[PDB]
RNA sequence: CUCCGAACGGUAAGAGCCUAGCAUGUAGA
């Protein structure tokens, strides 16, 4: 998970491999994919959705940074008008684009440094790269490259936007960057290594045998 | 193999022009020939032969037939058409006709530097078998 | 204006001075004009992170001193 | 993943398996398939017949 | 950083007239383009 | 690591000519059976012979009583296995040593079918002897040691048949 | 559109045929242009005629290095193309030339434990 | 004469054309005594007489072609030549407006430049920067000023061959 | 300075010990014999 | 520049002690005496292309013998990789000592020979040729990879710099 | 095994039998999807079947150097090294287009310049469309004249570097 | 002659292709009078000839009008 | 006021499966 660095620096290397004990970024990718799946399953018919179609990604699809596969493949309802590719912070969106029937989401994690603060820039860059890259498994042409900076607790996204979902994904990322379980485990491991000590919900009628 | 000499050719070059260019065409054909079929050095056998015949012409024009002028027995050697040292080796009474070095004994070169037809015709080609390693001249 | 280092462990350590809001195409053009090569053969990686020739330079967040592994196509 | 019954080996990456049976010493042991160039007429029959099969 | 050698081994009728078998011994030219073999 | 003056040669390996011409090479070719630099000299045993050379080094051959290029013997002419396991050797040996060793080995271009050199093949134009008998299969190191000879058993059973 | 294809096949054949003859005559045109410039240099005008442009492929519009800004070499490998990427006036501070390098105490060439060189062009 | 052109016809093969047997000395003595970059760096073809001949000693396996020819240019003739060249260069720089001489790296990734120009070479523009001297003041240096060796067949002004 | 070399030597010894432990109880040495 | 040139001139003037030694040791004079050398007459551009091809084939066979199928010299004497090997291959390609300098020298030589081959093959062919050689020695100052193997080269490159402003 | 042609090949004088293409590009050609299939062996006949079923004419596409099947098939025929008669048969085929394109490209890479003009010149009449893959992946429909013009006059019309054909003037002055 | 004549009577173009003009002639009885090889030869000669007479008839009209002027 | 530098100190070590450019030329019967 400790994606990369520059120089040898054995101390920080041991520090980072200790900060990630188990397959931890795999856990974060699973957690955030399921968070997006639940946010989609909450309002499915309201967004002209067809079904949560979380695609079988490779087991190291979260650690590999050369390619970019589709984390989830939303099937829209019918004649789903896609807007132009833009950012998440901009409000003047352009709804004059094509109308696709498949909508891909690929969550990326970027353990950034001081010269990697801007997650929006890295996000749109990886978006344009994966889009133009004629080498990756990539079903739908319209989607989003929502990226998360774990080294500064940043969130960004740049891609083709849904009609009436931009604020939905905005609120979902605001509620996922906060109160996330694996994210909390990251924060706890970092506080411990850094030494700076400062089904539950029902409403579904489920049973267990 | 004519490229230039920074001057007009001598008086009677027009007569040697076609015969020289025939041998030059043969040389250009043997120089771009394929290696397939040449065992180790067979590809280098005919080229020396092409160097033989060429001189064997101009020498006959030089002072044998007495047909070439004083210019067309030195100018051809000044530019690359023949070999001066080779002709001088032919000027001797012993080495009348023989290739460069394929059969001679230990000369200044450890393999040979004297001749290729230098095998003695009495006992040359020991028993019956005649062959050479550079020119292949029996 | 940014100074980038197209470097390699094979006797090719070039330093190209390129613009801030420039592309990667013109950066490849500079790197090819400087060292020894044409424009369409160069490839600037950073640990298998292939830089494409349509994204911008400041958009990929490169800054003064960033060294990039040169590889020929 | 991929499975080779001749060598009874498990090929992981699709490309890893593609680069075994094409070059397998054991599979090559089932027959030497060094392809010699057919005659000049042999390459004409394949050109002619396909012109009458694909098109016609 | 010639030689004359009597073959005292077998001389009876090998090499008809196996008298003393003189030979010539030269050295072979070392080209100065050969690394340590 | 091993220079000398004259080779410890055979009487048949030298050749059926009273005057041959050797060519010494200081520190050539790396001895076959001990891997040591020694002094390679070749010669021509006779007309249309094989241009025989020197394989087994001076200490290699002097220690084990054997010639520098055939590994048979300087005293008898038998192999080094018969002359160890097996006297009988004196009636088993031969005088007038056949020069069927000093001849060129088989032209492989002829065995394939197209020997381009024609009559000028400096190799030999006979049929490649069939592979099946273990006298198609001997090597140097198994020969030079007593262990496992294809020849020495076949000549050692010539010693008790008749 | 077969009628249009044969019409353009001559459009390309004319240009390709025009490039051949235009390349042959260029060797004579270049020699002839030197002959025209020869008489032009001979008896056209004593400093009274140019008929020129002083054309250069890539104009190096340099500036002024501040105090010790590194001597950046553009690299002379590709200049016949006249690419616009070259015309950028490489006279700017790259990494550390942003400073004044005059308020410093005495001097600081390179603090990297390698100052083999010693020169500033004072003399 | 043409033994070299055919000896170069084997640049590396699978024991097909002098590959294995001639491999090690085509590497060893090739790398040990390079020494020909120097000679080529000491035998410029003299553009004022760019018809250079360059006699060369070559290895039979085709390892290196060494140029044993040392140049022996004559001092005052040399200096006068390069001065006349200086004048011509100033003239061509002053007359010509547009200057196409940015010809940088040739070939570019695996075009070997040897194809029909180290050969019969139908093109031979040996008239590069030769100043047209009028035979009214440059008479005595009229015929021996743009020959690369203007002494050879003299026997009066050249001490020897 | 030398502390880096000392730590590298300690890490190399630990890696050799781990490799020997994984090879002694290896599937091709231990579990392979356990199945025999 | 004039100051640097005068400095080189004077420092050469001091270190000029009368050379008289070595008993006239000559090279490429005994080589011609053996059977491993043959004299001929071949045009200069031909000899240059021959030397360039020979040097390239010598380096390529060094790389071949050394079991490195993932590197390529690229025929301009600029060593290029193939697949970006980084398991243990990059540790087996850290030459830096002589391969680097031989590469730089042969690159300079083949570059001069190519500049002269373009002449006979239809280059500008005017004073452009001499301008090419001038900027080629300039690039040998800068463009060539000479700096790494030896740094004292900069001294003469400084001369090649200062000498520029002499002309 | 993709080392030798079959057992022996007449080496083109340029670089080598298989190395007329750059080492990087050929090394990329091998490891590929299109190479994995059809690498079992293609001597003379199946090459024609694989050629008539690929309507692309291009070299490399994608940031990662991805060879087109056109380019990989050129390399496959280059390793096979067919006789000149088969190549003239491919150069004489007017029904199938890209087969003739490959034949011309191979005759350019391996063949005499005299033969190059003698066999490629009459391919300078067809005014038909030909599809090609650009370096960015996007395709483009061009004219056959553009292809043969870049092939005979220009250098590296595709990813491959061409082996330095003479200027036509020297041959017109010396030969036909 | 009948096939040559139908090519003109059915308005086959000299600036198009065989495959693209075929729908013009296939129903015509005279189409059955030749095999494929003969069809190709007559067609090729009709196309070559009609294109050449057309271009030449235009170049002539302009040249004649220039000359009269 | 134009003087411009490169390598090492660098990429943990690992058990199961798989593919390959290269090399001898001989002694002897």
């Amino acid at each position: 998970t400790g994606i990369f660095m520059h120089g040898k620096i054995p101390t920080l290397k041991i520090s980072l491999i200790q900060i990630f004990r188990a397959h931890l970024w795999q856990k974060i990718h699973e957690s955030i994919v399921m968070d997006l799946c639940q946010v989609f399953d909450q309002e499915l018919d309201a967004l002209e959705i067809e079904t949560v179609q979380k695609e079988t990604i490779h087991p190291r699809k979260s650690y590999k940074m050369n390619s970019s596969c589709a984390d989830i493949l939303l099937f829209a309802s019918y004649k789903w008008n896609v807007s132009r590719p833009s950012l998440l912070a901009d409000s003047k969106d352009v709804m004059d684009s094509t109308t696709t029937q498949k909508y891909w989401i690929d969550i990326q994690l970027r353990w950034g440094d001081y010269d990697s603060h801007d997650i929006e820039r890295y996000a749109r860059a990886k978006f344009l790269d994966y889009t133009t890259d004629n080498m990756s498994i990539y079903p739908s042409p319209t989607g989003v490259l929502i990226a998360i900076d774990l080294a500064y607790n940043l969130h960004s996204a740049y891609g083709n936007w849904f009609p009436g979902s931009k604020p939905l994904i905005q609120q979902a990322m605001a509620k996922i960057m906060k109160a996330n379980p694996a994210l909390y485990v990251l924060r706890e491991r970092i506080r411990k290594g850094l030494q700076l000590y400062s089904e539950l919900f029902s409403n579904q009628i489920i049973w267990f045998v | 193999k004519v490229k230039r000499s920074r001057k007009a050719p001598p008086d009677g070059w027009e007569l040697i022009e076609p015969t020289l260019d025939e041998l030059d065409q043969k040389m250009r054909e043997a120089e771009t020939e394929p290696h397939e079929g040449k065992r180790k050095v067979e590809s280098l056998w005919p080229i020396f032969r092409i160097h033989h015949q060429k001189t064997r012409y101009i020498f006959d024009l030089f002072y044998k037939r007495k047909a070439i002028s004083r210019e067309l027995y030195e100018y051809c050697i000044k530019e690359g058409y023949a070999d001066k040292n080779l002709i001088a080796k032919w000027k001797k009474q012993g080495y009348e006709n023989l290739c460069c070095l394929r059969c001679i004994q230990t000369r200044d070169t450890n393999f040979g530097t004297n001749c290729i037809c230098r095998v003695p015709k009495s006992k040359l080609e020991v028993g019956r078998i005649i062959e050479c390693t550079h020119c292949g001249c029996r | 204006m940014i100074e980038v280092v197209c470097n390699d462990r094979l006797g090719k350590k070039v330093r190209v001075k390129c613009n801030t809001d420039d592309t990667i195409g013109d950066l490849k053009k500079l790197i090819a004009a400087q060292t020894g090569t044409r424009w369409n053969k160069i490839v600037l990686k950073k640990w298998y992170t292939i830089f494409k020739d349509h994204v911008s330079l400041g958009d990929y967040e490169i800054h003064d001193g960033m060294n990039l592994e040169l590889y020929y196509q | 993943g991929y499975y080779c019954n001749v060598c009874d080996c498990v090929v992981k990456d699709s490309i890893n398996f593609l680069d075994h049976i094409n070059g397998k010493k054991h599979q090559r042991n089932l027959g030497m398939s060094m392809r010699v160039e057919r005659s000049t007429l042999d390459q004409v029959k394949k050109r002619f017949e396909v012109n009458k099969k694909k098109m016609e | 950083a010639y030689i004359r050698y009597t073959p005292s081994q077998q001389g009876v009728a090998f090499n008809s007239g196996a008298k003393q078998r003189v030979i010539r011994m030269v050295e072979m030219q070392k080209d100065p383009m050969e690394p340590p073999r | 690591w091993e220079d000398a003056d004259f080779p410890i040669l055979c009487q048949t390996c030298l050749g059926e000519n009273p005057y041959i011409r050797m060519t010494k090479e200081k520190y050539g070719k790396e001895c076959k059976i001990c891997a040591r630099p020694f002094t390679v000299f070749r010669w021509c045993p006779g007309v249309r012979m094989r241009f025989k050379k020197t394989e087994v080094c001076q200490t290699c051959s002097k220690l084990k009583n054997v010639c520098q290029t055939c590994l048979l013997d300087l005293e008898y002419g038998l192999p080094i296995q018969v002359r160890d396991a097996g006297d009988m050797l004196l009636k088993l040996a031969r005088t007038t040593p056949y020069y069927k060793r000093n001849r060129p080995h088989i032209c492989s271009f002829w065995v394939k079918g197209e020997c381009k050199r024609g009559e000028e093949c400096p190799y030999r134009h006979e049929k490649p002897t069939d592979p099946d008998d273990p006298l198609a299969d001997q090597n140097i190191k198994d020969r030079y040691y007593g262990i496992n000879d294809p020849v020495a058993d076949k000549l050692l059973k010539r010693a008790s048949t008749m | 559109n077969d009628e249009e294809e044969y019409e353009a096949w001559k459009v390309r054949e004319l240009k390709r045929i025009k490039r051949d003859r235009e390349d042959r005559e260029a060797l004579e045109k270049e020699k002839a242009e030197i002959e025209r410039m020869r008489n032009l240099t001979e008896e056209e005008r004593r400093a009274e005629l140019r008929a020129n442009g002083k054309v250069i492929t890539n104009k190096a519009v340099k500036g002024k290095y501040k105090f010790l800004q590194k001597y950046y070499h553009r690299g002379a490998f590709f200049m016949d193309e006249d690419e616009e990427v070259y015309k950028r006036d490489f006279s700017a501070p790259t990494l550390e030339d942003h400073f004044n390098k005059t308020i410093l105490p005495k001097v600081m060439q390179v603090k990297n434990f390698g100052r083999s060189g010693r020169t500033k062009y004072t003399h | 004469p043409e033994h070299v052109r055919k000896i170069i016809r084997d640049h590396g093969d699978m024991t097909n054309r002098k590959f294995r047997h001639d491999k090690r000395v085509y590497l060893g003595a090739l790398k040990y005594m390079p020494h020909a970059v120097l000679k080529l760096l000491e035998n410029m073809p003299m553009p004022w007489e760019q018809i250079r001949d360059v006699p060369v000693l070559y290895h039979i396996t085709g390892a290196i072609s060494f140029v044993n020819e040392i140049p022996w240019v004559i001092e005052p003739v040399y200096i006068s030549q390069w001065g006349s060249m200086w004048i011509m260069m100033r003239r061509e720089k002053r007359d010509r407006r547009h200057f196409k001489r940015m010809r940088f790296p040739p070939f570019d990734d695996e075009e070997p430049p040897l194809d029909y120009a180290d050969n019969i070479l139908d093109v031979e523009p040996l008239e590069a920067i030769q100043l047209e001297l009028d035979p009214e003041e440059d008479a005595p240096v009229l015929d021996w000023f743009y020959d690369h060796q203007p002494l050879r067949d003299s026997r009066k002004y050249v001490n020897g061959s | 300075e030398a502390r880096k070399r000392e730590l590298k030597k300690n890490k190399k010894q630990r890696m050799m010990v781990r490799a020997a432990v994984l090879k002694m109880k290896d599937p091709k040495q231990i579990i392979r014999d356990m199945e025999k | 520049s004039y100051q640097k040139l005068l400095k080189y001139y004077v420092l050469n003037a001091l270190k000029h002690r009368p050379p008289k030694a070595q008993k006239k040791r000559y090279l490429f004079r005994s080589f011609k005496a053996t059977k491993f050398f043959q004299s001929t007459k071949l045009d200069w551009v031909e000899v240059g292309l021959q030397v360039c091809r020979q040097g390239y084939n010598m380096l390529n066979l060094l790389i071949h013998r050394k079991n490195l199928n993932y590197l390529h010299l690229d025929y301009n004497f600029n060593l290029k990789p193939v697949k970006t090997l980084t398991t243990k291959e990059r540790k087996k390609s850290r030459f830096g000592n002589a391969f680097h300098l031989c590469r730089e020298v042969l690159r300079l030589t083949k570059l001069v020979v190519d500049s002269h081959v373009q002449y006979r093959l239809g280059n500008v062919d005017a004073f452009q040729l001499a301008d090419g050689l001038q900027y080629i020695f300039a690039h040998v100052g800068q463009l060539t990879g000479m700096y790494r193997y030896k740094y004292k080269l900069m001294r003469q490159i400084r001369m090649c710099k200062d000498l520029k402003h002499l002309i | 095994m993709a080392n030798r042609t079959v057992k022996d090949a007449h080496s083109i004088h340029g670089t080598n039998p298989q190395y007329l293409v750059e080492k990087i590009i050929r090394t990329r050609i091998y490891e590929s999807k299109y190479w994995k299939e059809e690498c079992f062996g293609l001597t003379a006949e199946l090459v024609v079947d694989k050629a008539m079923e690929l309507r692309f004419v291009g070299g490399v596409y994608g940031g990662n150097i991805k060879p087109t099947p056109f380019l990989c098939l050129t390399l496959k025929m280059l390793q096979i090294q067919p006789e000149k008669d088969i190549i003239v048969e491919f150069i004489k085929n007017e029904d199938f287009k890209y087969v003739r394109m490959l034949g011309a490209l191979y005759m350019r890479l391996t063949g005499t310049a005299i033969d190059c003009y003698k066999y490629l010149e009459p391919l300078y009449n067809d005014y038909r469309k030909i599809k090609s893959q650009n370096r960015n992946g996007e395709f483009e429909l061009m004219h056959v004249d553009e292809f043969i013009d870049e092939l005979l006059h220009s250098e590296r019309v595709c990813d491959i570097i061409l082996p330095r054909l003479q200027k036509r003037y020297v041959l017109e002055e010396a030969e036909q | 002659k009948q096939f040559k004549d139908m090519l003109l009577e059915r308005g086959v173009s000299a600036f198009s292709t065989w495959e693209k003009e075929l729908h013009k002639i296939v129903f015509d009885p005279r189409y059955l009078l030749l095999n494929p090889k003969e069809r190709k030869q007559v067609f090729d000669q009709y196309v070559k000839t009609r294109a050449e007479e057309e271009r030449r008839e235009k170049k002539n009209k302009i040249m004649q009008a220039k000359e009269d002027f």
